[PDB]
RNA sequence: UACAUAGCUGAUUAGAGGUAGACGCAGAGAACUGAAACAUCUUAGUACCUGCAGGAAGAGAAAGAAAAUUCGAUUCCCUGA
RNA sequence: CCUGAGUACGGCGGAACACGAGAAAUUCCGUCGGAAUCCGCGGGGACCAUCCCGCAAGGCUAAAUACUCCCUAGUGACCGA
RNA sequence: GAAGAGACGGAGCCGCAGCGAAAGCGAGUCUGAAUAGGGCGAAUGAGUAUGUAGUCGUAGACCCGAAACCAUGUGAUCUA
RNA sequence: GGUAGCGGAGAAAUUCCAAACGAACUUGGAGAUAGCUGGUUCUCUCCGAAAUAGCUUUAGGGCUAGCCUCGGAAUUGAGAAUGAUGGAGGUAGAGCACUGUUUGGACUAGGGGCCCAUCUCGGGUUACCGAAUUCAGAUAAACUCCGAAUGCCAUUCAUUUA
RNA sequence: AAGCGACUGUUUAUCAAAAACACAGGUCUCUGCAAAAUCGUAAGAUGAAGUAUAGGGGCUGACGCCUGCCCGGUGCUGGAAGGUUAAGAGGAUGGGUUAGCUUCGGCGAAGCUCAGAAUUGAAGCCCCAGUAAACGGCGGCCGUAACUAUAACGGUCCUAAG
RNA sequence: UGAGUGUUUGUACCACAUGUACAGGAUAGGUAGGAGCCGAUGAGACCGGAACGCUAGUUUCGGAGGAGGCGCUGGUGGGAUACUACCCUUGUGUUAUGAACCCUCUAACCCGCACCACUAAUCGUGGUGGGAGACAGUGUCAGAUGGGCAGUUUGACUGGGGCGGUCGCCUCCUAAAAGGUAACGGAGGCGCCCAAAGGUUCCCUCAGAAUGGUUGGAAAUCAUUCGAAGAGUGUAAAGGCAGAAGGGAGCUUGACUGCGAGACCUACAAGUCGAGCAGGGACGAAAGUCGGGCUUAGUGAUCCGGUGGUUCCGCAUGGAAGG
RNA sequence: GUGGUGGCGAUAGCGAGAAGGAUACACCUGUUCCCAUGCCGAACACAGAAGUUAAGCUUCUUAGCGCCGAUUGUAGUGAAGGGUUUCCCUUUGUGAGAGUAGGACGUCGCCACG
RNA sequence: GCGGGGUGGAGCAGUCAGGUAGCUCGUCGGGCUCAUAACCCGAAGGUCGUAGGUUCAAAUCCUGCCCCCGCAACCA
RNA sequence: GGAGGUAUGACAA
């Protein structure tokens, strides 16, 4: 993998400017960058989905296993087995091969040469992708992540976010690839599932490029770290782990900063002398002469004076509730719910939040965490029981899968609210790093991370006193995650949160944790690990 | 930002026309129905 | 230092130096000047210096010129321009 | 069986070819690397194939050519203190 | 051949065809999709060898004049 | 006796190195170069400038054009002068129709302090200050409702001329 | 009686004899000997037939009392993890040619050939520390006491230090 | 410029070991052959050791003993059983090694060390020790540093020169009613902008003032009247435009291709305008308009280089390189 | 007489007043129709003929404004001269602007209905 | 003419690179103290010199204007 | 029991 003079500019906002990178074979490369840096775009170039405006991107002929950042569900009714089976080209070739046979009967002596060649390639290709895979896939689920077979016959769209990530990850492995392009492979996974992925990737003998915002996950796997710069629009490749990249990077910007300081001092020195000559008497010929001579040096300095790159601005969140919380924001009493045709998730579930409380809904993948939150909002109607919100409680919902955005509309159109004027919307969008005509961009072209900011901005603009957040730190770059956690910690309201990120929950400072599926309203503590272990 | 640009004929890949556009006002590649002298007929020309 | 060799002695041999302020070959090799400035370039491989010469020197008997199909060492003059 | 080896040639750095590295052959110098040998080798202006021409890395060779310090005999719309 | 004229020597040069960057075509040719227009040409012809004079180019180039630059040499009998 | 010029020597002054040293002297390149100064030699005849435009590391230089001279070709004679006729243009002058500058008068929105009334609400006042309007009066290179004399362009025109 | 220079000396032969140079003394720094330094392409010399109490270089200039603050910048000295970096080594890939295949198509082995990335690659530079008798540098604004002035004193900005 | 040691590494053979997913007799690497094969050259079964191990077992070593097993066959599975070959993963070693470093060696090279001879000799050349040593020195190439040294550059206008200002382009006044016309004369602008703020068809007419009118005020939006331009015309000024060039809507891309009689301007190079012809279009019923924008600034010669196209050339020829 | 449609510098206009609809033109009645209003059949579009000259429109009166504008004189000025020469004057030719006498409430055509 | 500055009472940030008016001292009120100082707790104090543009949005960008400071305003 | 060592506060009253 090699790229030379890479250039890419979508409209007015550019991604790569004379960027270059060389990746040696058998390198577990960790791709790192802020949201929007262009990490996903790099894979699209490797997959030939995109074409560089200028420059050459060179890829090896080996087969590539691509794990998209977003799950590709062509149809809602697709079953898990259908989704996985599509990983291999067995089905596609057979449909083509079956047609070839039909043509052979119809055509006698005209197209036989072309048909025979096509049939031969399909047979050779089919045997190359040995048709015994039908059995191998069935057991790949068992050995991979303990994926139950009941899911195997279920529509994929109905799976949980963590479950979908397992299926998508398994599909990549099912394809039997030669180069691994993993785009956030652990976005929704729980702690246990992440362990399997880490171990497999450590053992994987081939090249694997990983786009991840999990530093610890990368450190265990990565041997080479590729940093996509958002301000310089360039690529830099370091040897080592995430920390090594930060150490090397922080030093380079420090050494660059000191260079710019000294160049400014020399310019100021000349400038100061030029001014002294400029204001001297016209009768002081020698000083006037020297002033013009130094004016020439000053001009040449100012033309070779390196510009300091504008440090990328970090998100600023100020979430405040309009109204005040009550002692009983939310009442859940004897609530039972089951998805038609599936086991009851919880029976007679009853809890009561206190107000300005950090309430954590703990659990594992596919246990009902997101179902419970959907239950509170009203998306799901409880099979039994009642859910009562105090009249003082305003609720803001952050869905897990980013289902609250219109892909067709623009950023500004999405955030449009009856309670906010235009400039008010722009100011907040600037706090979320959407500057000027960046707000007229269609939501369909944004990255998952940039979309997550829009959803958060919608939550902020509500000014609700109860925050129902379902994995808020998902898709966010590590810097933005800490800002999110720190600001929520200071939030003066009740927070119902779900998060598989240990760091984020620590910053928020959880008070009570609700374990699933075994309903257990408990005081928050390092005993969370005990429930996870058990 | 206003920049000079070239309109290439889609049919023949011929860079027939030179023009200019404001990137901010027209982020997407400009497309016009212009006469292609090589093909001697109107064709779709897209910026490159 | 043993054989030797080196040194030393003798005999034998052929060089030294000068020109014709010319001509030839070679080593080394400027600057003013021109470019309307100036560094690449030009003056110029010139002036100067040094070596070797001969009456001439140098070159010369194709691992060539060509592609009319062919020519048949070298040198010099006309022409190509 | 013989037909010129640390050679031809190549990299690097210079130089000579009208040709200033240029697409640049051809020739030479220094340094390093470094062939084939008749089914072989070189050249025909990068390079390759075909075709044509030639046979390097050894030597010698008169004449046509350059010059006149001198000697002999003359010449001049050359000088005339 | 007298340091001559002259004789031989037709290799070569100029002119008799131009247009186009070039392939190329030719009283035309180039541009152009074009029998269009337009450009340059032909229609609408005089050249060439030599003498002479004017002017120009290369040469010191109408004559005299630097401060200087460069390359061999000669100078410490004054003076340090 | 030694140190020699791309140098020497210097208790240091650019000081000395054969009577002038910010780089000795002599010969050669060499007739260096000099957009600079000086000089450039007989006669008569015909005609006779320019000191301007443009560009220029250009400004006391140069190039093209303009102006002079010599020869030639050709024309529906195209030049000059004057007249007749027709036109383009905004100057002198003048004017205020616009735009600026501006004087006095009338009226006045409005603004100023005085008191009553103050919830500062309404007066009544300075021949208080006063926009706009209006009357009268000026003013203009970068004002014009107007507008010459002249000059200019042109005419198959006329007369004279070349 | 004052300035300058401690002093005797030296200097612009030929407009300057001096406060200029030298000087003894001070200090810094280089130099372990085929020393450093210098002349020279080299050989060979001086240094020195000397050896750190010696030799070279910079500054200051008897003697007496003293010689404050700043190592941020520039030099020098030391450091060696990291970044950057030449030739050379290396040779993944991509062109040119064509034996051969080929569905006008087009593909294409070997050889030769034109380019060539990864990787490797010293010093230096960046970086860290020290060094001022190394090159150098050595601040502002506002307010305060019993008349008034002034400010011992108080704020605050800047700097490597004021 | 040559020997070794060791270390860390890259390569290549050669030995070794390893292959357990579901089913499957069970630890099934792939392919090919395979009915037959192996064992008194010590088989089966048994026992101990060791290894691997997915914990199920597999491999190997040995004690005794002595003759046997395995395969085919059979069912499983996608794949079948022995054994052979070709190999393929994984991790052990041997060898060949190639590098990087490590020191050690000695014979090259070096000695302004000692002694010996040439020999009168502080030169030199040899000889013997000693020291050092593949370093150093030297050659070629490369980076760094390098006023120590060298060749040069370091504007012009200008009420002298300096300082300040200016240098190209557009508009006005100066400018003397054609055009042109200077000053370091008086004023300003430009180095763009517009995907409509372009084209076309259709449609519309402004600024202000008075009166009335919730929030609402001098002044937001609304209505009548008065209103010839006192508005607007992207952007300076002048000229022009209300038969619009100002404003709105629909459709569009003529902000076209090849040109171009003839004009203006002009030292040249350039600059400006252009009916009209053809090709193929936009709008409109048609007429007809359209080769950008109300007009006049919004720009830069050549050389050199980049990208794209091309029936052009291609140094014997075909290509190519390069034009 | 009216309605279309043009030429000519508004001497054609504007303001004010008066008269007329027989036809014609208009207002005028409606929105089902093609068609339409960034809302509105107001407008545009279409259908239609109950009423009215009220307005527009036509004709007529008026010089209030606007417009046109002779002559005389003057400013300037070409040419030729002068002076006491930043200016001024004379001869000759030309001659405004302003201010006025006055002009003028249009004229010249074609069509269709009368 | 050349520069530097106008942000709460004072000294300063912010400004380059448009989104949110801060830091130090001070003032006011209340605490602590026998009282004062220090200290502790609350509060006030600017729409960024001013007027216009640019922008969805200006302390920030553009133009002008007014103030304050240093310098210059002439050389043989 | 003894001995040598290890922040501010006029003045008078
Ligand atoms: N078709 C597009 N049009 C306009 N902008 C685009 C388009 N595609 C991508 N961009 C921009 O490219 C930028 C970077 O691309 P990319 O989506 O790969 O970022 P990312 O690092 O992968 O995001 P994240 O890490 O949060 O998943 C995005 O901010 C996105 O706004
Ligand atoms: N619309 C649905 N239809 C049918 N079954 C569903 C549906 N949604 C969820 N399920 C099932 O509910 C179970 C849990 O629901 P839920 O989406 O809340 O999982 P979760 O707690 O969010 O897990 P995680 O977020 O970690 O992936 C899943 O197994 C999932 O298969
Ligand atoms: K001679
Ligand atoms: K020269
Ligand atoms: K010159
Ligand atoms: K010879
Ligand atoms: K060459
Ligand atoms: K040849
Ligand atoms: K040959
Ligand atoms: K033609
Ligand atoms: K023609
Ligand atoms: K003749
Ligand atoms: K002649
Ligand atoms: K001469
Ligand atoms: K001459
Ligand atoms: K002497
Ligand atoms: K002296
Ligand atoms: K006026
Ligand atoms: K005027
Ligand atoms: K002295
Ligand atoms: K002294
Ligand atoms: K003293
Ligand atoms: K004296
Ligand atoms: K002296
Ligand atoms: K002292
Ligand atoms: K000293
Ligand atoms: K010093
Ligand atoms: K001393
Ligand atoms: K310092
Ligand atoms: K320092
Ligand atoms: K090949
Ligand atoms: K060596
Ligand atoms: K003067
Ligand atoms: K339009
Ligand atoms: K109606
Ligand atoms: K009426
Ligand atoms: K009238
Ligand atoms: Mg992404
Ligand atoms: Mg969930
Ligand atoms: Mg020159
Ligand atoms: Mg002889
Ligand atoms: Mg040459
Ligand atoms: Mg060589
Ligand atoms: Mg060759
Ligand atoms: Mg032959
Ligand atoms: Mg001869
Ligand atoms: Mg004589
Ligand atoms: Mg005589
Ligand atoms: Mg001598
Ligand atoms: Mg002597
Ligand atoms: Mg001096
Ligand atoms: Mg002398
Ligand atoms: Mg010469
Ligand atoms: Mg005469
Ligand atoms: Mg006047
Ligand atoms: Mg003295
Ligand atoms: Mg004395
Ligand atoms: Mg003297
Ligand atoms: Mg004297
Ligand atoms: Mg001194
Ligand atoms: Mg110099
Ligand atoms: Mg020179
Ligand atoms: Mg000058
Ligand atoms: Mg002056
Ligand atoms: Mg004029
Ligand atoms: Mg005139
Ligand atoms: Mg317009
Ligand atoms: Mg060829
Ligand atoms: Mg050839
Ligand atoms: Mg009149
Ligand atoms: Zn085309």
């Amino acid at each position: 993998m090699r790229g030379q003079k890479m250039n890419l500019t979508f409209g007015l906002e550019e991604v790569y400017e004379d960027a270059e990178f060389h990746l040696g074979d058998f390198d577990k490369v960790g791709i790192v960058g802020v949201n929007g840096a262009g990490k996903t775009t790099l894979f699209r170039l490797l997959l030939r989905e995109l074409k560089l405006d200028k420059g050459k991107i060179t890829i090896g002929n080996s087969r590539i296993g691509y794990l998209p950042q977003e799950i590709i569900i062509m149809d809602e009714k697709m079953t898990v087995l259908e989704f996985l089976a599509e990983g291999r080209p067995i089905k596609k070739m057979e449909t083509e091969l079956n047609y070839i046979y039909e043509k052979l009967t119809v055509v006698d002596d005209d197209k036989q040469d072309r048909l025979l060649k096509r049939m031969g390639w399909l047979q050779e290709q089919l045997e190359y992708f040995d048709c015994y895979e039908a059995e191998s896939i069935l057991l790949d689920l068992v050995d991979s992540m303990q994926i139950d077979f009941d899911l195997f016959d279920q529509p994929i769209s109905e799976l949980s976010g963590g479950q979908k990530s397992k299926i998508s990850f398994a599909k990549v492995l099912y394809s039997k690839p030669e180069i691994l392009l993993l785009d956030q492979p652990t976005n929704h996974l729980d702690s246990s599932t992440k362990e399997f992925v880490t171990k497999y990737l450590k053992s994987y003998r081939g090249s694997v490029l990983i786009i991840s915002h999990d530093i610890d996950f990368l450190n265990q796997i990565i041997d080479k770290i590729m940093y996509i710069d958002k301000v310089t629009h360039k690529i830099s490749i370091y040897e080592g782990d995430y920390y090594t990249y930060k150490k090397k990077y922080s030093e380079n910007q420090l050494l660059r900063e000191k260079m710019i300081i000294q160049q400014e001092k020399e310019v100021k020195e000349l400038a100061t002398f030029v001014q002294k000559a400029k204001q001297a008497s016209q009768t002081n010929h020698a000083l006037k002469r020297m002033g013009l001579e130094r004016a020439i040096r000053l001009d040449k300095k100012k033309k070779n004076l390196t510009k300091r790159d504008k440090v990328y601005k970090r998100v600023k969140m100020d979430i405040k509730p309009n109204r005040e919380v009550a002692r009983t924001p939310l009442k859940v009493e004897n609530v039972t719910f089951h998805y038609p045709g599936h086991p009851i998730l919880y029976k007679d579930l009853s809890f009561q939040i206190s107000g300005k409380e950090r309430f954590l809904v703990v659990g594992e993948n596919g246990v009902g965490k997101s179902t419970l939150l959907k239950l509170l909002m009203g998306i799901n109607i409880p099979d039994k029981g009642k859910i009562i919100f105090n009249d003082k409680t305003d609720v803001a919902y952050y869905s897990q899968e980013l289902e609250q955005l219109d892909e067709e509309k623009t950023i500004l159109e999405n955030v449009k609210s009856d309670e906010y004027t235009d400039w008010k919307l722009r100011a907040t969008l600037s706090n979320f790093l959407f500057y000027d005509d960046d707000v007229n961009k269609k939501v369909n072209v944004l990255s998952p991370g940039e979309k997550a900011r829009i959803v958060l901005c919608k939550v902020l603009l509500q000014k609700a006193n109860l925050l129902i957040l379902d994995q808020p730190t998902n898709h966010l770059d590590p810097e933005t995650q800490s800002i999110i956690g720190a600001n929520f910690n200071l939030f003066e309201g009740t927070i119902i949160v779900v998060s598989h990120n240990p760091s984020f929950v620590e910053q928020i400072g959880i008070n009570r944790m609700l374990i699933l599926p075994s309903g257990n309203i408990d005081n928050y503590s390092p005993e969370l690990l005990e429930y996870y272990s058990n | 930002m206003r920049v000079n640009i070239t309109l290439e004929c889609t049919s023949c890949k011929e860079r027939n026309y030179l023009t200019n556009k404001n990137k901010r006002n027209n982020p997407d590649r400009l497309e016009k129905q212009k006469y292609c002298p090589r093909e001697r007929k109107v064709t779709l020309h897209r910026e490159t």
